[PDB]
């Protein structure tokens, strides 16, 4: 019972974006939406964007989006390591265990986590300051279009559940710590951790969503689906670095990506 | 092999 709240509390501090806020905003002005290249350039120009993007100058709309995407990943991955630390008994794990879980984990956790800002119409950007059309993301020249859509497809089915922030935190913690990941020093401590974290979900679902008694099976399924998406994501990212002269990968992202697929 | 990640945890 203590474990569950501790994850919720840890999750709340670490992540700027939570489900309530994304849903709520969607309040003097609505988040500026980008449905077009023209709109993107103007959105790109504005003071907030300039402040928070690292001042990217690439000259390719598709290239800038892919680089702009990266700020979110680095930002999320950094937050994920902190979340992992908060989880009881994660601190214990050996550096090979902690790092290995994170490298596989960070992208799986994000995709489930990404959903809350996501909408069938669009996804929130710049801490909710901006909205980008799903159509517009899909329009971008290959292979840049491919990355956003399946994540959205997963997002549509995943959103439907539907999970409070407490639910996610438990889900996320489970994703982060997996016995299966390659090269783990100890299988038993992670597996023991998973059981604890996963058990909490079971107790949690019964009080929280009495209306759905089957949530855990469906929720568990998502991890298998998520695993494929990271594989699919990884393969795509690899394409860009080889195919495109222009695209650039953050040092942290390279370490995570390398050896993952 | 994972400089950034080791640094992140240790700080
Ligand atoms: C830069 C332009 C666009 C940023 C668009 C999307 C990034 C959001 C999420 C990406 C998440 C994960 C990436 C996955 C990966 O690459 O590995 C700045 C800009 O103009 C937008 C700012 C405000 C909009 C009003």
């Amino acid at each position: 019972k203590s474990l569950a709240k501790r994850i919720y509390e840890a999750y709340l501090k670490n992540f700027n974006m939570n489900k309530v806020k994304a849903r709520v905003i969607l309040s003097n002005n609505p988040p500026f939406v980008i449905h077009d290249m023209e709109t993107l350039c103007m959105a790109e120009k504005t003071l907030v964007a300039k402040l928070v993007a690292n001042g990217i100058q690439n000259k390719e709309a598709e290239v800038r989006i892919f680089h702009c995407c990266q700020c979110t990943s680095v930002e999320t991955v950094t937050e994920l390591t902190e979340f992992a630390k908060a989880i009881p008994g994660f601190a214990n794990l050996d550096l090979n265990d902690q790092v290995t879980l994170l490298k596989y984990g960070v992208y799986e956790a994000i995709f489930a986590m990404l959903s809350s800002v996501m909408n069938k119409d669009g996804m929130l950007v710049a801490y909710g300051n901006g909205f980008i059309t799903r159509e517009f993301l899909k329009s971008l020249r290959k292979p840049f279009c491919d990355i956003m859509e399946p994540k959205f497809d997963f997002a549509m089915k995943f959103n439907a559940l539907e999970l409070d922030d407490s639910d996610i935190s438990l889900f996320v913690a489970a994703i982060i710590c997996c016995g299966d990941r390659p090269g783990l020093l100890n299988v038993g401590h992670i597996e023991k951790m998973q059981e604890g974290i996963v058990h909490v979900l079971r107790l949690h679902l019964q009080s929280n969503h009495p209306d759905d008694i089957f949530l855990l099976p469906k929720l568990l399924q998502k991890m298998a689906d998520l695993r494929q998406l990271v594989t699919e994501h990884a393969q795509l990212v690899q394409i860009i670095k080889k195919t495109e002269s222009d695209a650039a990968l953050h040092p942290l992202l390279q370490e995570i990506y390398r050896d993952m697929y | 092999r994972h400089k950034i990640l080791h640094r992140l945890l240790q700080e």
